[PDB]
């Protein structure tokens, strides 16, 4: 067992990096997402721009 | 300007989508300034996919043309290369990169005489440019290996394909009216056979024209 | 804004990093892809499947139409427009049919429009049909596009009953629509309308909540408020966004301020943003169906063109009185004239803002006509959207920008 | 008799299996893609989409087929292995159509694949596609042999 | 909305006084027609100035005048959401005069100065990717200007010789019919 726990150190020791200019997504925040909350609906009269 | 933008630009977008592979070809082009062998009042659209306009009926040839007439001719390291119509050079530049030496036949005084000037500023030295009428060659370093045609034409005159090596390679793009098809040639048995390669459209060279008089 | 050398949290510069990138993943995605809509040759550069460059090559549905615009009447004109953004055929129509009569000064019949706006709802619920569900078949939901056809077959039968064609119905005219409705196409409107909302539920039912269509859409093509700025764009693409416009009612055209519907927005900007918005939208479509259904009810019988020297008279007139009958031939034969001018005609069409520049000349032909796809401002964008996801997200963010080529490309 | 039945027995399969690649140019493509859709389910039929044209027997060219995109449809039919059969629907694809004098469409895709049958409509409606797709069946068990 | 057009094309017109050439409101649009050399930095005006906040580009296009000494118009379609106002910006540019690059201030603009290049011939200076968008690779002319045909010139057919779709001399089994309907007489306009 510590043979492994060796290997498992030794591996993201030497090797682990992340790219930091790529696009990435927090899971369970793209499951915490509320449709009630991120999309509602507007009363705009007519002629009213931004 | 950035032109290392515009080039890098130029080749992802104009070169390596129409069926440019040789990765020499993609180099060559990755590297040689395009914008040091057009005219001054040229320099900002140096690196526009179309036909650069250098003197009245001469061109130098869109990045498409160019790339692909440059992937099929198929060069080694060890060919002699004959750039007829040279320009300021931008061809023979290229080419230099690719295959052991080029010579570059110019027929106008004034930009065979810019050719050497530029192509000395790029540290350019396996480019020999000769001065004189494009459909006669340059026959004192003949044979070559492989010929390029830089204009359109309508006939290759026997003179010009006799300078070409057995096994060599000639591309020339010809013109029918509206239509230019770019063929290549391959020296068999003392006859140049040419083959359809690819569709593409630039002026006509002065001395390639094909003799058309009265027909009833 | 440019990954294609990678930058990574522990500072590391690899060799091959190092040197010139010459020998790059490049992928033609598309035209013959399912995710690429037939005519869209994107090139991709990859990096372990993250997208670092996208260059999409289109012209390959170009098809001249503005070239061939210039040598016909404005009424052989009018078919054109049906085949830009062919999703929802009417509703390009009436780009053009506003620019006409805004350059000719010509009043509309009543009728003719409540039965603009009728069919232009219907238009935007069958591009959304389109544009949600086969979206969603883009993240490999097989079932959502099956139970959106279905309804989008009803209102193709809608199309054909009121013109005699599912899609290209030809059916709005300059100075109004060509027929008027039958009373019983009224009455099955109407009684679609009240299935329609079932549908709705029945997709955000399979859709909406389900983890894996969060997982592929939310945090998925963000858009800011000033990437909007950057890219033109319009429509779900600004309203995703938070942007309270559309153009219904910041530049009201027909009878649209009479009408009481809301404006969906997003809070994020992403994918899951954009298709919330648009199943919004197509309840609000349903509504405005439903109210120009009874207002057409209520109204007083009338016409359905201007007449005059616009359109054609009716048949019964023009086999009967000698004016009618010299304007029969001379509309059909002639046409109009259109004084000289420019006007640019915008709507609010399914996809975007749709317009037609016209430069008219005083003859019976456009001089010049320059039709402004939403989907070319849309679609230009993707390099930037792209940049950093990878390869998987593509399909969803070319869902997500609304694209069809006939527009793009025209 | 054993050939002629052996033959009707390979029509009867490639009728039954007739899988069309995913390729849709324009506004024909719509109707096509009703004509899979629960109102008249072409897949009921065994006639079902294939992404892959190695895995490929119909294509159906529907929609304008351009020049520049020319070379890339004869592309995909040169790969899709034998036997191959192509339906031409709608007016541009079976002449040029509205756009049949555009310097960028080509005048009938006849001149750049062989054609089976001609759908007529701009576009032809989702039953008349259907149709086409079974006189193209007729066509096969009145000629099909193991070569196509 | 003419009486604040009116208003807003003065405001154009004292703000960038060397810019403007003049002002139009005809059919409820506000058109201004600007000098070559000047476009940009007014667009930029347009785009930024408080009063008009033209932060959309809806698109540029081009149109062809061969009776003219400068034979294109290159047309300029803002719109401000924020304001709610729509303008036209109108260049006239002669035949291989280069027209500078919009991209500085909306990239977006990338694609329709690649649109108006291919169509036209008009060559943008400033561009980063200028390059056909629309038409075949090595397509010859630019089938927007008058003097082009509508068939153009070439097509294509699959050749069994070469194994490749080829280009060939266009032959039409029927050539194209352009009728001419237009009638002798103006009408009146009447008071
Ligand atoms: C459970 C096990 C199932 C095993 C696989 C079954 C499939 C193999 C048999 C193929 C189906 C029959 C077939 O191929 O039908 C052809 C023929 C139709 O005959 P007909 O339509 O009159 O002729 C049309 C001429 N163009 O056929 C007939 O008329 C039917 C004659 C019987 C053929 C049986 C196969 C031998
Ligand atoms: S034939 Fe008609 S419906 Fe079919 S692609 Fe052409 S224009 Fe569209
Ligand atoms: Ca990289």
């Amino acid at each position: 067992g510590l043979v492994l726990l060796v290997a498992m150190i030794g591996a993201i020791v030497l090797t682990m990096r992340h790219r930091k200019d790529v696009k990435r997504q927090n899971v369970l925040e793209q499951m915490w997402r509320d449709p009630a909350k991120t999309m509602e609906l507007k009363d705009v009269k007519p002629g009213q721009g931004l | 300007t950035d032109f290392a933008q515009r080039r890098t630009m130029m080749v992802d977008t104009q070169v390596r989508p129409n069926e440019v592979t040789s990765y020499p070809v993609i180099e060559a082009m990755l590297n040689v300034p395009r914008e040091q062998f057009v005219p001054e009042s040229r320099r900002d659209v140096a690196y526009v996919g179309n036909n650069i306009d250098l003197a009245p009926g001469r061109v130098l040839l869109e990045p498409r043309t160019l790339g692909k007439m440059m992937d099929i001719l198929n060069l080694q390291n060890g060919d002699l290369v004959l750039d007829v119509g040279c320009g300021y050079g931008y061809s023979a530049a290229v080419m230099a990169r690719i295959a052991e030496a080029v010579v570059a036949v110019e027929e106008d005084a004034a930009m065979a005489a810019e050719a050497e000037g530029r192509l000395a500023a790029q540290d350019v030295f396996n480019v020999a440019v000769v001065q004189g009428a494009l459909a006669e060659g340059c026959p004192g370093q003949a044979p070559y290996d492989a010929i390029l045609i830089e204009g359109a034409v309508e006939q290759v005159p026997e003179a010009l394909t006799e300078q070409l090596r057995e096994g060599g390679r000639i591309v020339a793009l010809f013109r029918e009216g509206n239509l230019g098809i770019v063929r290549l040639g391959h020296k068999l048995d003392g006859r140049v056979n040419w083959r359809f390669a690819f569709n593409a459209v630039a002026p006509l060279l002065p001395g390639f024209a094909r003799p058309r008089g009265f027909v009833l | 804004g440019d990954i294609r050398k990678n930058s990574y949290d522990d500072g590391s510069m690899d060799a091959l990093t190092g040197e010139q990138s010459i020998r790059n993943f490049n992928i033609n995605f598309g035209p013959q892809h399912p995710a690429a809509h037939g005519v869209l040759r994107m090139v991709l550069e990859l990096d372990g499947e993250i997208v670092e460059r996208a260059d999409p090559h289109i012209g390959l549905l170009h098809r001249g139409t503005e070239k061939l615009m210039e040598s016909r009447t404005y009424l052989q004109n009018l078919p054109y427009l049906d085949r830009l953004d062919y999703v929802a055929p009417m509703n390009q129509e009436h780009a053009w049919c506003l620019a006409i009569e805004r350059l000719t000064g010509t009043v509309i019949p009543r009728r003719a429009s409540l039965i603009r706006v009728l069919y232009s709802e219907i238009g935007r619920i069958l591009n959304h049909l389109m544009g949600v569900t086969t979206g969603a078949m883009d993240v490999g939901a097989l079932t959502p596009p099956l139970w959106g056809f279905e309804a989008r077959e009803e209102l193709m039968i809608f199309y054909e009953r009121a013109c005699g064609a599912r899609l290209h119905a030809a059916y709005f005219r300059p100075g109004g629509v060509h027929q008027d409705l039958p009373p019983d196409l009224l009455d099955d409107i109407e009684e679609w309308c009240e299935r329609f909302p079932k549908l709705v539920d029945d997709l955000d039912t399979l859709l909406t909540e389900n983890r894996i269509f969060k997982q592929r859409l939310v945090d998925i093509g963000i858009v800011t408020e000033a990437d909007a700025l950057d890219w033109g764009y319009t429509g779900v693409m600004v309203r995703g966004s938070g942007l309270a416009w559309d153009l219904r009612r910041s530049q009201p055209y027909e009878c649209y301020d009479e009408f009481d519907f809301q404006i969906p927005v997003g809070r994020n900007g992403d994918c899951y943003d954009r298709y919330l918005c648009r199943m919004a939208e197509m309840r609000e479509s349903c509504k405005i169906m439903q109210q120009a259904v009874q207002k057409l009810r209520a109204e007083p019988a009338g016409d359905v063109l201007a007449r005059g020297k616009l359109t054609p008279p009716r048949r019964a007139e023009m086999k009967r009185d000698m004016e009618s009958l010299i304007h029969h031939f001379k509309l059909y034969t002639e046409g109009f004239k259109v004084p000289a001018g420019e006007v640019y005609a915008a709507v609010e069409a399914p996809k975007g803002e749709f317009g037609v520049y016209l430069v008219a000349d005083g003859t019976n032909k456009p001089w010049r006509a320059k039709l402004r796809a939403p989907g070319f401002a849309h679609l230009q964008s993707i390099d930037w959207m792209s940049r950093g996801h990878m390869l998987a997200d593509v399909p969803a963010i070319i869902a997500t920008l609304d694209i069809v080529f006939g527009e793009v490309d025209r | 008799f054993l050939l002629t039945t052996t033959e009707d027995i390979i029509n009867w399969a490639r009728n039954g299996s007739l899988h069309w690649m995913t390729f849709g140019l324009a506004c024909c493509a719509v109707e096509m893609m009703q004509t899979s859709m629960p109102r008249y389910d072409l897949e009921r039929f065994g006639t079902a989409p294939r992404a892959s044209p190695r895995q490929s027997d119909l294509m159906i060219v529907a929609g304008t087929l351009t020049n520049k995109m020319a070379p890339a449809l004869r592309k995909v039919y040169d790969q899709m292995p034998e036997p191959r059969y192509v339906i031409s629907m709608g007016s541009c694809a079976n002449g040029g159509g509205y756009y049949h004098y555009s310097y960028s469409v080509v005048r009938g895709c006849d001149r750049i694949v062989p054609v089976d049958i001609y759908v007529p409509g701009c576009p032809p409606t989702a039953e008349a596609l259907l149709y086409g797709i079974l006189q193209l069946q007729r066509r096969i068990r009145r000629t099909g042999t193991l070569v196509r | 909305s003419d009486e604040a057009l009116l208003e807003l094309a003065e405001h154009i017109a004292l703000r960038r006084e060397n810019d403007v050439i003049s002002t139009q409101v005809a059919f409820g649009e506000l058109t201004v027609n600007a000098t070559l050399s000047g476009v940009i930095g007014l667009i930029e005006f347009l785009r930024n100035d408080p009063n008009c906040r033209f932060s959309t580009l809806i698109d540029i296009t081009a149109v062809d005048n061969p009776a003219r000494p400068a034979r294109f118009d290159v047309v300029y379609h803002l719109l401000s959401m924020y304001q709610n106002q729509r303008i036209r910006v109108k260049v006239q540019v002669r035949e291989d005069e280069l027209v500078p690059s919009l991209i500085g201030v909306f990239p977006g603009a990338n694609w329709y100065e690649r649109e108006v290049f291919d169509l036209f011939g008009i060559l943008f200076s400033g561009h980063s990717d200028l390059r056909r968008i629309l038409t075949d690779y090595g397509f010859r002319g630019h089938p927007l200007r008058k003097d082009f045909p509508t068939t153009g010139y070439v097509e294509v057919r699959w050749s069994d010789i070469e194994k490749r779709v080829v280009y060939e001399p266009v032959n039409l089994v029927q050539e194209y019919r352009q009728f001419d309907f237009l009638s002798p007489w103006e009408g009146a306009k009447y008071v």
